[PDB]
């Protein structure tokens, strides 16, 4: 009866398929994660009432800006992603996501959405960043730019091991029905 | 009353039109280009999951089957990158024009996508009227259409899949 269409963005690598397959299923796809996120309407019933998630992922969309505003019509919540593991993607977030979706989208609220935190304290990632003079991102450093960006909140989560998948997503429908 | 599939069909198709792929096309070559390259990301997107589901059932190793079609896609002109020797492009993922077409459709009749293969036929129903909008734009070009590349990397699949029972 009642819909809310959330779509997530951000850098690819990120890990957007892997966490809305993890939450769709409740498992973590062992082996292999498939490419095509598959499970985009989630019914579900809220203060009563019957509705519809609809999930929309925007995986390998990149280097697409033609095409990317093509799934943000209606969109009544944005999970703007980047991985904790990855400064880049957490730098775009600034520089390129958010205004793109404030621009299409300026009253539609955001959340920003950090992944992969089960890396975050994996040696071998740790090193590799060291390497190249960084270090992975805290979330004191993520809540800093939340706050600038103005995101309705940080949250993050590891599709892997599920630690914060799901209040993700609970963050998603209060902030589209807020 | 009404509400049928077909209602709901003919209602995605309404938005393919909104969204005209092939006069975005003609009137922006970087449109053009990006189309071209999505649709073909989504091409090999589809044959890389049904055939790895199928091989992973069946205990096969999918490593060297993605090496092979990860070269295909290279060939097929698809950037990309490269990691364990497996070559991925970059535009693999989520179609983009599927979801105009199927957010657009379940916000308008949400019943109608509660069943998981309702949900499962409509996708299939709009990848294909995408297909079909976008076949022109790959006439007198250098890459593959998606039908060509469709064959290509089925061949491909074919002959790691009677290599398996």
């Amino acid at each position: 009866m009642q819909t809310i269409k959330c779509v997530v963005v951000g850098d690819g690598a990120v890990g957007k398929t892997c966490l809305l397959i993890s939450y769709t299923t409740n498992k973590f796809p062992s082996e292999y994660v498939p490419t095509v996120f598959d499970n985009y309407a989630v019914t579900v019933m809220i203060g009563g009432e019957p509705y519809t998630l609809g999930l929309f992922d925007t995986a390998g969309q990149e280097d697409y800006d033609r095409l990317r505003p093509l799934s943000y019509p209606q969109t009544d919540v944005f999970l703007v992603c980047f991985s904790v593991v990855s400064p880049s993607s957490f730098e775009n977030v600034k520089e390129k996501w958010v205004p793109e979706i404030t621009h299409h989208c300026p009253k539609t609220p955001f959340l920003l959405v950090g992944t992969q935190i089960d890396l975050r304290d994996d040696p071998s990632t740790i090193e590799k960043l060291a390497k190249n003079k960084q270090k992975p991102i805290t979330p004191e450093t993520a809540e800093k730019l939340a706050r600038d960006l103005k995101a309705v909140k940080y949250v993050e989560c590891s599709a892997l091991t599920q630690k914060g998948l799901k209040n993700v997503f609970d963050e998603a429908i209060l902030a589209a029905l807020e | 009353g009404s509400l049928t599939n077909k209602v709901v069909k003919d209602f995605m198709l309404q938005t393919l039109n909104d969204i005209d792929i092939r006069g975005s096309a003609s009137k922006d070559p970087a449109y053009a280009s990006q189309t071209r390259e999505a649709i073909l990301s989504a091409v090999y997107s589809k044959n890389k999951d049904q055939c790895c589901n199928l091989l992973i059932s069946k205990g096969i190793n999918i490593a060297p089957f993605l090496q092979e079609i990860g070269e295909a896609a290279k060939n097929a002109g698809l950037p990309g990158t490269t990691k364990n020797d497996v070559f991925t492009p970059s535009g693999a993922g989520a179609n983009p024009f599927i979801t105009p077409l199927i957010s657009s459709a379940n916000s308008k009749y949400p019943r109608m996508f509660i069943n998981q293969h309702q949900q499962a036929s409509f996708k299939i129903y709009a990848e294909k009227i995408i297909m079909t909008e976008v076949a022109p734009l790959f006439n007198e070009c250098a890459m593959p259409t998606p039908q060509q590349f469709q064959l290509i990397l089925e061949n491909i699949a074919n002959k790691y899949i009677q290599n398996t029972p």
